[PDB]
């Protein structure tokens, strides 16, 4: 037991309020301290706070006193992480850590280092849009080893998922990491190197799907004719 | 505020020889509170060592931490392939809490150089007004790589992103995408569109170009 189950993703935009939740299944939840831990993408972990149910004591970080609340709710073995007036440079992934322990009750002692994560939650703070995505094709060169792919373009917010040939197409495929463009919109790129013998008479299609936007796009790949 | 700085910033190593990580403190850390963690991209931090040389239950043996006082030192016996990952170091003895930076533990293979591939960008994009440039790099090593775009032989400067693949689980390679983008206008007013990749596979600079519209 002892499992740590964070909220879902959240989106929001800048000045609102956005609460994570994260609630301890099985051992005890009053007993020991609950600190809550961001990691801003492609950044390093950063300790926002901390609670104890049992004692009613909460500790924070002086870069988010005063923008910041931790509570504790025993009655459902939940704590939950208020974070007020976002700002674009909130967007991470919180996670909630317990710390450990050698033994249980009077026996042995907490360890203060985190021991127990929950599976983190993805904060996204923009002023963007719900926005599909445009999918065009990378076609493979006219002129061994070819390279193909699909650029998924302009879509909010993260993430995008990209099967080949409803995945009958694994190895020698690879999807970026998107990128934040200056418009406020993301884009990635997926590609798939094939043999070149296949090109004319094999089907490449790109199965580009958006579950935030609730959108699905297939798209077929072939070679430009000139 | 104590400060933890990692040393050094990337490693490279081969699956079976040991691995020596640094961590030293701007002060002193009470009571030796000094906990390290792993991080493989995608999930949780996990706890490895606490009290600065304990280790929880269900940690491998080749895993050990050393040090006091200052400076701090994490040990990875025999690196079993499962071992690659990110490690950060913490100190849990004062009010607030801190990390360090990080130390990532990549792979270390035999020197690949990458398959360049560009894309000019199709018709169903021109129509809308834009054009992207996609420039492709594929299955390299190390990760250090340089792209440059020239159009017309001209250099470029902020108009171009580029993205790179986490280390391949089974090749140990990296695959970089570059997009450069314009306007539709900008696209069309010139011809040679090329990229150009600087590589330590590469005795030479490779570049791989189009003209627009043949």
């Amino acid at each position: 037991q002892v499992q740590l189950v964070q909220s879902g993703a959240e989106v929001k935009r800048p000045g609102s309020s956005v609460t994570v939740s994260c609630k301890a299944s099985g051992g005890s939840f009053s007993t020991y301290a609950l600190s809550w831990v961001r990691q801003a993408p492609g950044r390093g972990l950063e300790w926002m706070g901390g609670v104890i149910p049992l004692l009613t004591i909460t500790n924070y970080a002086p870069r988010f006193q005063g923008r910041i609340t931790i509570t504790a709710d025993r009655s459902t073995s939940t704590a939950y992480l208020e974070l007020n007036s976002l700002r674009p440079e909130d967007t991470a992934v919180y996670y909630c850590a317990r710390e450990g322990t050698t033994g249980w009750g009077w026996l042995g002692k907490p360890i203060g280092a985190f021991a127990h994560w929950g599976q983190g939650t993805l904060v996204t703070v923009s002023s963007a849009s719900t926005k599909g995505p445009s999918v065009f094709p990378l076609a493979p060169s006219s002129k061994g080893t070819a390279a193909l792919g699909c650029l998924v373009k302009d879509y909010f917010p993260e993430p995008v998922t990209v099967s080949w040939n409803s995945g009958a197409l694994t190895s020698g495929v690879h999807t970026f990491p998107a990128v934040l463009q200056s418009s406020g919109l993301y884009s990635l790129s997926s590609v798939v190197t094939v043999p070149s013998s296949s090109l004319g008479t094999q089907t490449y299609i790109c199965n580009v799907n958006h579950k935030p936007s609730n959108t699905k796009v297939d798209k077929k790949v072939e070679p430009k004719s000139c | 505020e104590i400060v933890l700085t990692q040393s050094p910033g990337t490693q490279s190593l081969s699956p079976g020889e040991r691995a020596t990580l640094s961590c030293r403190a701007s002060q002193s850390v009470g009571n030796n509170k000094l906990a390290w963690y792993q991080q493989r991209p995608g999930q949780a931090p996990r706890l490895l060592i606490y009290g600065a040389s304990s280790r929880p239950s269900g940690v491998a043996d080749r895993f050990s931490g050393s040090g006091s006082g200052t400076d701090f030192t994490l040990t990875i016996s025999r690196l079993e392939p499962e071992d690659f990952a990110v490690y950060y170091c913490q100190q849990y003895g004062q009010s607030l809490s801190t990390f360090g930076q990080g130390t990532k533990v990549e792979v270390k293979r035999t020197v690949a150089a990458p398959s360049v591939f560009i894309f000019p960008p199709s018709d169903e994009q021109l129509k809308s007004g834009t054009a992207s440039v996609v420039c492709l790099l594929n299955n390299f090593y190390p990760r250090e790589a340089k792209v440059q775009w020239k159009v017309d032989n001209a250099l470029q400067s902020g108009n171009s992103q580029e993205s790179v693949t986490e280390q391949d689980s089974k090749d140990s390679t990296y695959s970089l995408s570059s997009t450069l983008t314009l306007s539709k206008a900008d696209y069309e007013k010139h011809k040679v569109y090329a990229c150009e990749v600087t590589h330590q596979g590469l005795s030479s600079p490779v570049t791989k170009s189009f003209n627009r519209g043949e």
